């Protein structure tokens, strides 16, 4: 019963180019950099 | 003798241990079953925590070494030294009882 | 004076006898090897350089086989 | 089926088809077989696909039931 | 191979020194099929039977052995261990092979377990599918192609190529010895090279085989591993060639035409009750009763008919120094190839197979240290006496039948 | 090295070529444009600091001030600059002008040294070439294509002119420096062993040696006109002259201008006149000793698994005719899979030369692919296989000579060995069999010594 789920899993993992269109990995980088804490002791 | 337990015991290469023909090294005051060409030691013990040892007679074709510990753990050591085994299967037995 | 002009060829001691077998087999001239200095130095007739180029087809094949 | 793996090869080349010689060849051997079950012989069922059954009726069922 | 309940006939690749007959018994339990083991020789009978003892209860319930003179329960069980189809002689084996073929097609038709099919021709495969009506076939062979053939593929009758494992992950885990390949090219002796291009018979094969320049290197490789008391065995295709290699330096030797009772004790003198270290084997004492399983292998001849038999011998003999290697190397593997003897025709094809096994390959034409070593054949007088013996050896010296 | 060691370092080739020139030509060489080149090309600080010492001092100084300026822990580096002092050939040791062994520099070079550092005048801003006040007002990327075409034509002569039909005399020019070899059975020249390395680093340092190749004849060519003309492209871009060079020129200045334009360091307008503009490759000549560039992604990547070395493919029109010139590889059906059965193709090119260091340089340094992505050493175990193929051509030797046999004593043969060794006609000797090989070039001299002893 391994090939019954392994064949359908590769169909989703192969189409990984669709995730690059969304700005998920880019919008977080600009927001995580502006996090400047200020605790002057 | 210098009354110091000198002369390092005879070292025998390639010794089986439950389908694992590793390497049992006999140093000075402790035993060390070195896992093949490595730097660490899998079976690490000394010349103290070994109760009694067992060997094989002349009638048995196989030659296995058994070291009875203290908590009931018995580990067999099937010898496989292709060089000299008849003369060394007793040397391992003799050098572990004549030198303490 | 007594001189002997030839073509100096530097080779391997175990390979010197390879050219000697061709001397007793080739029937083109009188004798292939004219003078043998040592195990790493042999001579050959100067006018047989172009003829020796034909034997490269059978010499280079076994050369890569070493 | 071979028609599904062809679309993935065309996307890898990035605007370019793989020549076209091997495209028409993707129609030979299919996935067919036999299964032994309660019938005590053979039960003819293979995979959930559909091109593996269409090209077979013109050989075995035409000469014997 | 079987991960969806379907069939998918093919040949899988697995390490030789890890358990070739062990994956077949484990797969037979998940497939839930009354399989049939078909070995390649007599050594495959005791190997497959050992896995049905410490893993299942088939050894004392549904066991059967049609070969090696047993016939244990001919009716009442289908799981048996045979040897392909070598039990079908004309006239001499009439009613013996008839009862085996008829009673097999009725109570057995499961999986056709096959092992080592890269040396079996297509003529034997025709008799396998004829005597049995198996509905599936299994392929357990670690090699890629068969009999070194690239123009004719005869693997479509016993299952083609299915999947191969990552040899880089298999070697860097604890499944095969860290084989360090290094070719050693020795110069050709001038006294024996003159008679090689002189005759046109099969006697010239022993000339470059008995190379004194290679014998000094063969003895140096043994001495190089004698101080390291490692399991070393020199391989040779010829039978009467490895005999002189052991008498000159006082070492035991075994070959084909010997005795069954003599090899029974000598074979145990290397793995069970050892006493001799340097032993010389061939193509008979390896796949007949017990696997050699040494560590260092030396190849003398590289032009024999067994151009693919030594491929699987590299994995079965060269075993690790423990069984679960971490990440360092220790095992060595050299090869003695003559120079200017038309031997590179096979020494080149081995490079295509070693790069796929993840082994380190290199060429060392100069040992650098062979002359400064207490070896034999130091003077030129001893090398001349060997010529009067090699040419005087009759080529009829082979077995004793007519 | 077979003729490229003097190209990597510029300050060493200039000192070696200066030693073999005419005394009248060296006088005109000591000019103001040459002062900024004998120091900028150097590298050690000791050889460059002595230039400023001979400028302020008006009287010759003895060697006592030099042996004391090293204080006590610096005389070790003084011996390294001793050999360089005679390379430039500008100093002069007198007898005793004020002490003992007074060192002084040529006052002809000292006058022009202050013009290009402190003092000045008028003739420096009147002559062209060295100055030429003119700005640039032309499309720069449009002229960069002509710089590559000048170097591509040279590649056609190294192969055998596959599609070129120009009348440029560049085949015989490169044959003098040991780069191109004339074909014996044919007529189109090929390439030597040192010519393969030139097509690997791709540095403009070799073009500097091509400019001074015509001056090596020492007949009717001067160095003062070549040095003042080579300074044009050394100032990067924005260094022209509009039409000032047309009014002030001669027949000798036009000859060196046409040869420099065909090298790839300067571009000339139509009709070989009007305005000239240097190429882009001249910037790297004054920057360092080498350089890189020409790619932005590096699609090529070799294989470090097997041993046939799968070379890179699919790049541009430069690597197409470059690999075939090396050893003529093979190609299969797809995008020109080069180098797939390398076993006999490499041995065909090694029979005409010991080209062993150029193949390794092309295999390791081709576009920097593995040394940036991976980590271990690029060549696997082929470093020994390449040396084996070079030794295969050493199994034989095609040379002529005469042999002397049948002597009488043993002590008499040892005296004859020194006769052929001093003259340079001895090849191999044998004291055990009394045999000596003598080249036919000195056969008429060895026979005379034997008849007298």
């Amino acid at each position: 019963r391994w090939e019954g789920g392994y064949e359908r899993t590769w169909e989703i993992l192969k189409e990984d180019e669709s995730g690059s269109l969304k700005a998920t990995i880019e919008d977080i980088l600009f927001k995580a950099k502006r996090k400047r804490v200020f605790e002057h002791h | 003798m210098a009354t110091s337990s000198e002369e390092v015991l005879l070292i025998v290469k390639k010794v089986r241990q439950k389908k694992q023909d590793g390497a049992l090294y006999l140093m000075a005051e402790r035993i060390a079953w070195a896992p093949e060409g490595k730097d660490r030691f899998t079976i690490s013990h000394m010349y103290a925590d070994i109760k009694c040892q067992k060997i094989s007679p002349e009638g048995k074709a196989k030659i296995q070494l058994q070291l009875v510990l203290h908590a009931g753990d018995t580990t067999n050591f099937h010898f496989s030294n292709e060089s000299t085994a008849v003369k060394e299967r007793d040397a391992v037995k003799d050098l572990l009882q004549q030198l303490l | 004076v007594n001189v002997l002009k030839g073509v100096l060829i530097e080779c391997d001691p175990a390979m010197k006898q390879f050219l000697l077998y061709l001397d007793e087999s080739n029937a083109l001239g009188k004798k292939f090897i004219i003078q043998d200095i040592d195990d790493t130095h042999v001579f050959v007739i100067a006018e047989l350089v172009n003829v020796l180029q034909e034997r490269v087809g059978e010499l280079m094949d076994q050369n890569a086989f070493s | 089926q071979t028609s599904d793996i062809t679309e993935y090869l065309r996307k890898l080349s990035k605007t370019g088809v793989p020549d076209g010689i091997m495209q028409f060849i993707k129609l030979c051997t299919v996935s067919y077989g036999k299964v032994k079950l309660v019938l005590k012989h053979n039960r003819y069922f293979v995979e959930s696909c559909h091109p593996d059954v269409i090209q077979h009726l013109l050989q075995d069922p035409v000469i014997r039931e | 191979m079987f991960g969806n309940g379907r069939a998918r006939s093919g040949v899988i690749v697995l390490p030789c020194g890890a358990g070739k007959s062990l994956v077949g018994v484990t797969a037979a339990c998940t497939v839930r099929k009354r399989c049939l083991v078909l070995g390649n020789s007599a050594v495959s009978v005791e190997q497959w039977k050992a896995q049905f003892k410490m893993w299942s209860t088939i050894d004392d319930s549904q066991i059967c052995r049609f070969t090696s003179d047993a016939k244990d329960k001919p009716i009442g069980c289908s799981v048996a261990i045979s040897t392909y189809s070598m039990l079908g002689h004309t006239t001499k084996r009439s009613w013996e092979a008839e009862r085996v073929m008829e009673w097999l097609k009725t109570q057995e038709w499961g999986l056709m377990i096959l092992d080592e099919v890269h040396t079996i021709p297509a003529k034997m495969f025709r008799r396998v599918l004829t005597i049995v009506q198996a509905h599936c076939k299994l392929g357990l062979t670690a090699t890629l192609v068969r009999e070194d053939d690239k123009i004719v593929d005869l693997n479509f009758l016993i299952g083609p190529k299915l999947y191969e494992a990552n040899w880089m992950e298999l070697q860097n885990n604890g499944y095969i010895a860290k084989v360090q390949c290094a070719e050693v090219w020795c110069p050709m002796s001038p006294e024996f090279y003159r008679e090689y291009v002189a005759i046109k018979t099969k006697k010239r094969i022993l000339l470059y085989t008995m190379n004194p320049n290679k014998f000094r290197a063969c003895q140096f490789l043994i001495k190089f591993h004698e101080r390291r008391n490692d399991k070393i065995i020199v391989f040779a295709d010829n039978v009467f060639a490895l005999k002189e290699y052991a008498i000159r330096l006082n070492k035991p030797y075994i070959y084909g035409p010997t005795s069954q009772g003599e090899r029974m004790q000598i074979l145990q003198n290397f793995k069970h009750n050892p006493k001799i270290n340097t032993i010389f084997i061939s193509k008979v004492g390896d796949t007949s009763f017990d696997l050699p399983e040494a560590n260092v292998l030396i190849q003398i001849s590289s032009h024999g008919g067994s151009r693919r038999q030594e491929a699987q011998r590299l994995g079965r003999v060269l075993r690790a120094k423990k069984g679960m290697v971490a990440e360092e190397y220790n095992a060595f593997f050299y090869s003695l190839v003559s120079q200017d003897t038309q031997e590179m025709a096979y020494s080149t094809k081995r490079q295509r197979f070693l790069v796929d096994q993840g082994y380190s390959f290199k060429v060392i034409t100069k040992l650098a240290g062979m002359e400064e070593e207490d070896l034999a054949f130091s003077t030129k007088e001893e090398q001349q006496q060997l010529l009067q013996k090699v040419l005087a050896a009759t080529d009829l010296d082979a077995e004793e039948e007519v | 090295s077979r003729g490229l060691n003097r190209v990597h370092l510029q300050c060493r080739n200039l000192q070696e070529f200066l030693g073999g020139l005419s005394p009248g030509v060296l006088d005109r060489l000591y000019g103001h444009p040459a002062t900024c080149l004998a120091v900028f090309r150097e590298l050690p600080s000791l050889a460059k600091n002595w230039v400023m010492r001979m400028l302020f001092l008006e009287q010759p100084l003895p060697q006592a001030a030099v042996a004391l300026w090293v204080k006590k822990e610096f005389s070790k580096a003084q011996e390294e600059s001793t050999g360089l002092l005679s390379g430039l050939r500008i100093w002069h040791t007198q007898l005793l002008p004020g002490g003992l062994q007074g060192l002084i520099l040529n006052p002809i070079f000292r006058q022009n040294l202050r013009i290009a550092l402190l003092g000045g005048g008028k003739a420096w801003s009147d002559d062209t070439s060295q100055l030429g006040p003119d700005k640039h007002a032309r499309d720069v990327p449009s002229l960069d294509k002509y710089a590559e075409e000048r170097w591509e034509v040279v590649l056609h002569f190294m192969v055998g002119s596959p599609s070129a039909a120009v009348s440029q005399d560049l085949a015989q020019l490169l044959s003098q420096a040991g780069l191109m070899k004339s074909t014996e059975p044919g007529e189109p020249p090929c390439i030597t062993s040192a010519g393969f390395q030139f097509l690997l680093l791709d540095t403009p340092a070799q073009l500097w040696y091509f400019m001074l190749q015509y001056l090596q004849t020492a007949q009717s060519r001067g160095m003062d006109l070549v040095e003042i003309l080579s300074f044009l492209f050394q100032l990067s871009f924005s260094t022209l002259g509009k039409d000032y060079s047309v009014e002030g020129m001669s027949d000798s200045l036009l000859n060196f201008l046409q040869h420099l334009r065909e090298f790839g360091l300067v571009f000339q307008r139509k009709r070989k006149s009007r305005r000239y503009y240097p190429t882009r490759l001249a910037i790297n000549l004054s920057s360092g000793v080498s350089g890189a560039g020409g790619t932005v992604h590096q699609p090529g990547f070799i294989v470090v698994e097997t041993n046939y070395r799968l070379y890179a493919y699919t790049e541009s029109e430069l690597q197409i005719a470059l690999i075939a010139l090396f050893s003529e590889m093979l190609y299969r059906f797809p995008n020109m899979v080069v180098a797939q059965v390398t076993r006999e193709s490499v041995q065909q090119a090694i029979a005409s030369g010991i080209t062993a260091q150029q193949i390794i340089h092309f295999l390791r340094t081709r576009a920097h692919p593995v040394m940036l992505k991976q980590t271990p050493v690029l060549p696997p175990t082929i470093t020994d296989q390449i040396r084996l193929w070079e030794l295969e051509r050493d199994r034989l030797r095609f040379t002529e000579g005469v042999l002397y046999n049948q002597f009488l004593s043993q002590v008499d043969f040892e005296l004859l060995l020194a006769h052929a060794r001093e003259l340079g006609v001895l090849v191999f000797e044998n004291s055990a069999k009394r045999l000596m090989v003598v080249t036919p070039a000195g056969h008429s001299d060895v026979k005379r010594f034997w008849k007298r002893q």
